[PDB]
């Protein structure tokens, strides 16, 4: 409930300060003026056009990685219970893992962008 | 003996990065199964009341269940307030 | 009927379902599905689940940020469309909300039942548990089991993730 | 399928203990160590019972035993005793660690003026064993009869008679 | 693909397969089946060729649309009864839902149009295990959960499954698509005896399986995808010609052929549980796959098609690579019929 | 429906229980063993049309090892079968047993006193 | 101590139900008053809906959200 | 189909997880605990067929539990009586139900 | 079932139904493919929490994460069939025929 608060406050903070921006000074809009900016000369072709990613394994890569987060996030309290030689074993064999995945997509040239 | 020293001083030079990184990992691997506290660590996990010691029904032979906390039978943590 | 906070949630959930379904540009689809992540936190927060819920809301923005990467790359069409911009991209939008809103009063003020039971309303907070007890989160304990009952559960993870980097660097190789 | 058995108003009637959480951990300790028996008897029917209806008598001895203690804590010094849980319902998280000169003074009075010893790291969470007049209770799930299970499998082993059977096969 | 990557993703696909044959709880079967999907995919381009690219990503829509659909029904079915054991679906809708993605998963009919088209999108070694490995998982799912089947969707399935197979395969040049139609009619037939007789199912994949492993080997050891360049075949190799037309024809279920024991054994079956028309119907349909099968032994093996001169110079080579169990496999899909009674032994 | 998968005192993966052994072993000149050793004869002839090679002589070790493992794999496969089949006449006669109501002893009529219609045929 | 107070204060609430259920539904045509819904005599935890169900929405939402929303 | 390998190796990978009433940690019990308890003891060892019909009162004891259909009944066929008999008004709810209580501990 | 319950549910057959009624872009259905497993983590948690089941608690992490590899896997597709075609658009999948 205080969270609610504080969010609608901030929110409600940044569309006041928007508005007058938007409604405190004098607009003088005109086509030339709100024309795209390319450094003086008018774009050869749109910004809509695709635009390639060189990265794009190590994109496809990171949502594996960040799901592990996921799973070792909890490790904290799982550091609590009895069984601390099981837990110890899954915690490093994840982090294991972890590495061995990194291994093979370096050594496979994964991690090289794309020319 | 002479091929794993040329390596290891090659890998140094050029990538000490990793080989710091194996160094940690391999010491996180191995260190805990050598380690006479890991035991204690369990111990103190052991110790923790998280939740409330039901009593038990004195059916009249249970010498080792103490009558009261501060009789001597049961379980003692004498071990842990002198580490 | 209490604040009717939990409703006003899932209503705002099934709204941003409502906005990627429709299937306008994906970076308009991305933006709703971004929505409904952190209203569907929301939702969990008010039910004891924080972790899950914060969880869930990191793990799909993270997604989210990788669509948006691959939308500027391969899904790009030049006059991209937001809901207004095309009649059936609008038309799915509004049955959406359309069908949204008549399920809902027929399950508010009556009793219907649709397709396995029914529902009278009374606010999602008439099932809670009374419990009274506790120095941690239950929630918190039985995520952290995972590496002490569910030794099983974590194998196969770690294999199934190790696989998907082998499998994905297999895929896009080409050739 | 019937109607819930209820205690009237008046059988929920008892003297409460209306002091406050901080009052009530600062003397947690030495409470525990001296009213334990009437505890530990409310617990055992608590979990043997599984109903709070057949330890309402139980529960009222806890109040009645809680309200001696705190008798004897105000009769013999109720100064050191409020100076200690002032202190420590100060605290957000009422610590013990905070107020270790208070706890101090507390504890020395009541070791000269009560013979109380305070218990030590470890005790009062041990699973200790209850002497109890309240027989043990036969069916506290209120189980129906569990249905007979199919018979069983008896006798030898005989090749089956004229084979398989199937169809023209001999055997 | 390098042969260890390759190694490692099939023991993963057979790993998925197993887990979902061990498992007790409902969420490891779905993992069960999220691991061998995740392995499946890469196998099915294993030669890129973009046809195989189509393939995967047609067979990657339906199979995860298919494991959202069971998870769905296994999330109902714990909502209605806290419980995660496979057993018989406490709830309807659950089981309606969780039939719809076995029967998406396995294609049967409606859910019948991406066989067809993954299989003539991928070589002949994945169509072999496509169609012969990953029936095992959802059969097995079924045959578990089959007291809570409903019969009505489950025999309407079935018989649109025998149907659609049958039409299917008589439009078909290509001997992948005849496959694959040949695979729809024979899902048919092992569902729609599954509410009755599980023993008779896995009877059924069991025979199925040795077939389709012969004719997909036979189809391997010369290497031919078309009709026409089957019918090459009698002026290179007869013998593998007429162990082919004699594998068809039991795969057409003629009698005394390996082929006819299921059929026999599943209008039996359902004769003891008062089900005349269905079996009738189902045994009427089936000599359209008859027909689509001695169309082909015409082409390749009844009658010698005209050659081309370069295949003289093929005279002079011999198959290098040999599989060791063709002959097994063979001999298992026809001979077989007299020992029927070892069915026993499946229960 | 899976009529024995759940028998109680059932071993998961056993394919051969001790009480099976209480029956007598199918006797190795067995007509189904003899089968099973022609369905590798044949296996082995069909192994040397494939390969390009004398059907009848090419290679007799290998033809050796297909009838022998085919008669040893089915020596096993009939013994469970025939264990299979005695389990479900023992279950069957035990129910019938102790289910008497379920199937009453009829005393039969003579065909002296059956009353049959005759239907000409003419 | 404390569960001795909380089952004394839960068993109450019921009471004081019962005692205006008795009232309320006085002339339903075949309502028994106090009657369970499961086949089985055992005690049974109530629900909160059995708790507030007859209360304000202040002490409502303090019971279902109270610890949730205290920051 | 299934091959139950856990049973013939007492190697226990998933059964742990089946039920709510197979050893929590920190011995937090689910919300039904005993009514769970009750319906798997009552239908153990007789078979799905038999269980289905003979331990019926107790599966159905444990879904009210589980959904508590009957009891959110019972409370609005409650409420909607009160709110008759007040809109007329003759009910005139307690003291006690209006948030002028005396609590106790 | 109270309304979030079925609100939820509403959530999953509109994200199954974005999937089945394919517009143009593959992306579009990778994002409804998304939806379904948002939907299915929520559902389940809910039902979870509610009934207190504790070791339950890890199945909607393990949920999660075989939604990447799912996620992970749709894109590399993706990237494949636009390397073909320039365009990710459905209808450029035609070349089986059933
Ligand atoms: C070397 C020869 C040798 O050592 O043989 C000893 C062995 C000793 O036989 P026996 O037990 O003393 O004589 C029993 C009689 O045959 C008396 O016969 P039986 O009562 O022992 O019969 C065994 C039974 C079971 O036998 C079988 O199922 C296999 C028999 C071969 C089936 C026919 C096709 C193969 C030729 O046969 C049948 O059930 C009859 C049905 C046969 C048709 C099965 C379905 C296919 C029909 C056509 C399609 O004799 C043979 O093996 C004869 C050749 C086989
Ligand atoms: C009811 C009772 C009856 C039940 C019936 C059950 C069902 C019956 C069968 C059902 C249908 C089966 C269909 C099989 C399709 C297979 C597809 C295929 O392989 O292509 C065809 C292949 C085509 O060959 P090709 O195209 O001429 O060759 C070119 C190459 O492909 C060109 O490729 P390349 O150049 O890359 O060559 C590489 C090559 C050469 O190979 C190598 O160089 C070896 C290299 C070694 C690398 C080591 C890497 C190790 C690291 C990876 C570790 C992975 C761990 C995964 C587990 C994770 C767990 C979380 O490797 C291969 O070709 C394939 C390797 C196969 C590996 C098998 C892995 C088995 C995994 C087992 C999973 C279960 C484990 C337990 C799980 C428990 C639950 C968790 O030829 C055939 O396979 C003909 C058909 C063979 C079927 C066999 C007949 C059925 C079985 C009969 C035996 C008895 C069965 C019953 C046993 C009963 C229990 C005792
Ligand atoms: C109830 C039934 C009871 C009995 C069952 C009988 C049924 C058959 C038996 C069971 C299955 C047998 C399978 C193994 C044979 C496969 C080998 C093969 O292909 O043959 C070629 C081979 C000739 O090769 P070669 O002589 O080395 O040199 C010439 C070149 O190879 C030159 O060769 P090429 O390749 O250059 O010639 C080209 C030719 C090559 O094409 C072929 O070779 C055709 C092979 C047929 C494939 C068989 C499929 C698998 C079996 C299924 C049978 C279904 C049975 C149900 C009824 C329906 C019948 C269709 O292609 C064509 O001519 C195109 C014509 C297309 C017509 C389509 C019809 C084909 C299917 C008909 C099968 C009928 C049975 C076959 C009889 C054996 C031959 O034939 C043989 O020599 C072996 C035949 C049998 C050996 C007998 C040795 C035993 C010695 C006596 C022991 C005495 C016992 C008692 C002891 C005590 C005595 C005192
Ligand atoms: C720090 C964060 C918190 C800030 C706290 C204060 C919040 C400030 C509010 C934010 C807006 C700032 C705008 C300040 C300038 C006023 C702009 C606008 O509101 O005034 C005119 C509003 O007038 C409109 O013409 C409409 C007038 C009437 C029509 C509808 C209004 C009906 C209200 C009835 C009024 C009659 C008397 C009411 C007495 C109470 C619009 O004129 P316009 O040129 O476009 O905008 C450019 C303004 N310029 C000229 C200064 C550059
Ligand atoms: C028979 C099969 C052998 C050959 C085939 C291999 C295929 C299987 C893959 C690996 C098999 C391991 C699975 C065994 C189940 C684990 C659970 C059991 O063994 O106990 C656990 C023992 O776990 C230990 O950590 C040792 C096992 C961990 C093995 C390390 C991982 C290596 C797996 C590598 C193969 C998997 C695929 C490839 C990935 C690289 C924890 O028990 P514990 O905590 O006492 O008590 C739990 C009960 N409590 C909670 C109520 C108290
Ligand atoms: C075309 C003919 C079919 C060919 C089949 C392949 C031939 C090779 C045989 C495969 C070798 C493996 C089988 C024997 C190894 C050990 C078996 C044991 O471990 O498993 C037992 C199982 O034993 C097997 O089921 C028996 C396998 C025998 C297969 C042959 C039957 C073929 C049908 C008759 C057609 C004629 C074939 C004659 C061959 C020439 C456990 O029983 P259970 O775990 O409780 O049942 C699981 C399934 N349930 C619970 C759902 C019922
Ligand atoms: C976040 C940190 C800062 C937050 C912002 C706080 C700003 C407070 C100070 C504002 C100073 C006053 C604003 C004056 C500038 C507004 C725009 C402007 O100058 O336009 C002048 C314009 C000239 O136009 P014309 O003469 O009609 O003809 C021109 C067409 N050819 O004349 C005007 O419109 C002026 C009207 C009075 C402006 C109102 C000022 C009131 C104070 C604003 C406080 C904002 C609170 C919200
Ligand atoms: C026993 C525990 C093991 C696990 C614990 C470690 C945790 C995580 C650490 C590893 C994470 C993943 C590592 C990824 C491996 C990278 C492989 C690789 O690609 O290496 C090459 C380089 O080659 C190497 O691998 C570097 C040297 C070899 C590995 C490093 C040393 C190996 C172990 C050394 C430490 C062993 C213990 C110390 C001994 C102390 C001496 C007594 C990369 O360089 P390039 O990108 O090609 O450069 C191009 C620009 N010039």
């Amino acid at each position: 409930m205080n969270i609610m608060l504080t969010l609608l406050t901030n929110v409600t903070l940044a569309s006041l300060l928007v508005l007058i921006a938007f409604w405190l000074p004098q607009l003088n809009a005109y086509s030339e003026k709100t024309s795209p900016y390319e450094c003086g000369f008018d774009p050869m072709g749109s910004a809509r056009l695709p635009f390639s990613m060189k990265f794009f394994l190590v994109a496809i890569t990171f949502l594996l990685f960040d799901l592990e987060i996921a799973l070792l996030l909890p490790l904290p309290w799982a550091s609590q219970t009895n069984n601390l030689k099981t837990m110890l074993t899954m915690a490093l064999f994840l982090l294991i893992l972890l590495a061995a995945s990194l291994a093979y997509e370096w050594t496979q040239k994964g991690l090289e962008w794309a020319e | 003996a002479g091929r794993i020293a040329s390596f290891l001083k090659n890998a140094w030079a050029k990538e000490p990065v990793l080989v710091a990184s194996f160094a940690i990992g391999g010491l996180a691997i191995i260190l805990p199964s050598l380690s006479p506290y890991t035991n204690y660590a369990i111990r103190i996990n052991r110790a923790t009341p998280y939740n409330y010691p039901v009593p038990l029904r004195d059916d009249g032979n249970m010498p080792d269940v103490p009558s009261h906390p501060q009789d001597p039978q049961g379980p003692s943590l004498e071990w842990l307030k002198n580490l | 009927m209490t604040m009717y906070i939990a409703f006003i949630l899932s209503t705002i959930f099934v709204i941003g379902f409502v906005g990627f379904s429709s299937k306008p540009s994906p970076i308009y689809g991305g933006l709703g599905l971004i929505v409904s992540g952190g209203v569907g936190c929301g939702i969990v927060l008010n039910f004891g689940g924080s972790f899950l819920g914060l969880m869930v809301f990191l793990i799909y923005l993270g997604g989210m940020l990788v669509v948006f990467g691959y939308t500027t790359a391969m899904a790009t069409e030049m006059y991209p469309e937001v809901w207004v911009s095309n009649k059936t991209v609008f038309g799915a939008f509004v049955s959406g909300l359309m069908m949204e809103f008549c399920m809902v009063y027929y399950a508010l003020k009556e009793e219907e039942v649709e397709i396995i039971f029914k529902f009278n309303g009374l606010g999602d907070w008439v099932i809670y548990d009374t419990g009274d007890s506790g120095f941690f989160s239950e929630e918190a304990m039985g995520i952290a089991a995972l590496y002490s009952y569910g030794t099983w559960l974590v194998i196969v993870t770690g294999w199934s993730l190790l696989i998907g980097v082998v499998v994905i660097m297999e895929i896009t190789r080409g050739n | 399928p019937g109607i819930v058995e209820l205690p009237t108003l008046e059988d929920l009637k008892v003297q409460e203990v209306k002091v406050s959480s901080s009052v009530l951990k600062a003397a947690a300790h030495h409470y525990g160590a001296q009213c334990d028996k009437p505890n530990k008897e409310f617990m055992l029917c608590r979990w043997e019972e599984k109903d709070p209806r057949r330890c309402l008598e139980e529960g009222k001895l806890v109040n009645q035993c809680a309200l001696d203690f705190f008798r004897q804590i105000k009769r013999h010094c109720a100064e050191p005793f409020t100076e200690y849980w002032t202190c420590i319902d100060y605290s957000g998280l009422q610590l013990f660690r905070h107020c270790r000169k208070q706890q101090a003074k507390f504890d020395e009075c009541v070791l000269d003026k009560l013979g109380w010893v305070r218990p030590d790291l470890g005790e009062l969470s041990k699973v200790t064993k209850v002497k109890t007049d309240r027989p043990l209770p036969e069916n506290p799930y209120h189980s129906r009869a569990r249905p007979e299970p199919n018979p069983e499998a008896e006798g030898d082993l005989k090749p089956a008679k004229h084979g398989s059977r199937l169809f023209f096969w001999t055997m | 693909m390098n042969p260890i990557i390759y190694t490692t993703l099939i023991m993963t696909v057979m790993s998925g397969t197993m887990l979902v044959m061990i498992s007790s709880h409902w969420l490891l079967i779905w993992i069960g089946f999220e691991m061998n999907l995740l392995a499946m995919i890469p196998v099915l381009m294993k030669n890129f060729n973009p046809r195989a690219t189509e393939a995967a990503t047609k067979y990657f829509l339906t199979q995860a649309t298919a494991s959202m659909m069971l998870m769905m029904a296994i999330i109902i079915n714990l909502l209605y009864s806290g419980q995660w054991t496979i057993t018989k679906m406490f709830n309807p809708v659950a089981m309606t839902m969780m039939t719809m993605a076995l029967a998406m998963k396995l294609g049967l009919s409606p859910f019948h149009f991406w066989v067809p088209e993954v299989t003539q999108g991928i070589s002949l070694q994945a169509g072999l295990l496509l169609l012969t490995w990953q029936k095992l998982a959802p059969l097995s799912v079924l045959c578990q959960i089959s007291q809570s089947i409903n019969p009505n969707l489950m025999l309407t399935m079935a018989m649109l499954s025998i149907l659609i197979g049958g039409w299917g395969g008589l439009n078909q040049t290509q001997l992948r698509k005849i496959m694959a139609y040949s695979s729809i009619a024979h899902m048919g037939w092992m569902t729609a005896v599954l509410p009755y007789n599980t023993t008779m199912t896995i009877l059924n994949l069991l025979i199925y399986i040795t077939m389709t492993l012969a004719m997909f080997m036979l189809l391997i050891h010369s290497s031919a995808t078309t009709t026409l360049s089957l019918s090459h075949t009698w002026n290179k190799m007869p013998v593998i010609t007429s162990l082919m037309m004699v594998t068809l024809l039991s795969m057409g279920g003629l009698p005394p052929l390996s082929g006819f024991m299921p059929k026999w054994m599943i209008i039996q079956e359902m004769t003891k549980n008062e089900s005349i028309i269905m079996p009738t119907l189902m045994a009427m349909t089936a000599l359209l796959n008859l027909y689509f099968y001695m169309r082909l032994a015409y082409s390749s093996s009844l009658t010698m098609f005209p050659s081309t001169n370069n295949m003289k110079m093929k005279w002079q080579f011999e198959h290098t690579k040999q599989m060791k169990l063709l002959p097994t496999m063979i001999v298992l899909s026809t001979l077989v019929l007299p020992m029927t009674p070892a069915l026993s032994s499946l229960n | 429906m899976t009529m024995m998968s759940g028998r109680p005192g059932r071993v998961p993966l056993q394919f051969l229980p001790n009480e099976a052994r209480s029956l007598p072993p199918p006797k190795l000149t067995d007509p189904r063993l003899v089968y099973m050793g022609f369905l590798g004869y044949c296996s082995g002839l069909i192994d040397n049309a494939i390969r390009r090679r004398p059907v009848v002589s090419a290679g007799l070790h290998r033809q050796l090892l297909y009838v022998t493992s085919f008669v040893f794999f089915g020596y096993y496969l009939l013994k469970r079968q025939d264990y299979m089949y005695a389990l479900r006449d023992h279950d069957m006669f035990a129910y019938v047993k102790s289910h008497p109501e379920d199937f009453p002893e009829k005393d039969k009529k003579t065909y002296g006193e059956i009353l049959e219609e005759f239907h000409p045929v003419r | 101590l404390f569960q001795a107070e909380k089952d004394r204060r839960v068993l109450q609430m019921l009471r004081e139900n019962l005692e205006e259920e008795a009232i309320i539904m006085k002339d339903v045509p075949d309502w028994k008053v106090g009657e369970s819904v499961f086949h089985t005599t055992r005690w049974v935890t109530p629900m909160m809906g059995e708790l507030y169900g007859l209360r304000t929405n202040e002490e409502i939402l303090s019971a279902t959200y109270g610890f949730i929303w205290y920051t | 189909p299934f091959f139950d390998v856990q049973k013939r190796l007492g190697l226990d990978l998933d059964r742990w997880m089946t039920i709510q009433s197979a050893e929590q940690p920190h011995k937090i019990p689910g919300r039904c605990h005993a009514f769970e308890k009750e319906w798997i003891e009552c239908a153990h060892g007789i078979g799905g067929i038999r269980a289905e019909k003979e331990c019926k009162i107790e599966f159905d004891d444990f879904v009210e539990c589980l959904l508590r259909q009957k009891t959110m009944k019972r409370l609005s066929a409650i409420k909607r009586q009160r709110d008759k008999l007040i809109k007329e008004g003759k009910y005139t709810p307690p003291p006690h139900h209006l948030g002028k209580e005396d609590p106790r501990p | 079932m109270p309304l979030v319950y079925m609100n939820i549910i509403m959530a999953f057959a509109i994200a199954l139904a974005g999937l089945l009624m394919y517009r143009s872009h593959l992306m579009s259905s990778l994002l409804c493919l998304e939806g379904m497993m948002l939907s299915l983590f929520i559902m389940s948690t809910l039902i979870i929490l509610n009934t207190h089941f504790t070791l339950a608690n890890m199945m909607p992490i393990i949920l999660l994460v075989f939604a990447a590899c799912e996620a992970a896997l749709g894109l590399s597709l993706l990237v494949m069939v636009s390397n073909t075609y320039g365009t990710d658009y459905v209808q450029n999948l035609n070349l089986l025929q059933c």
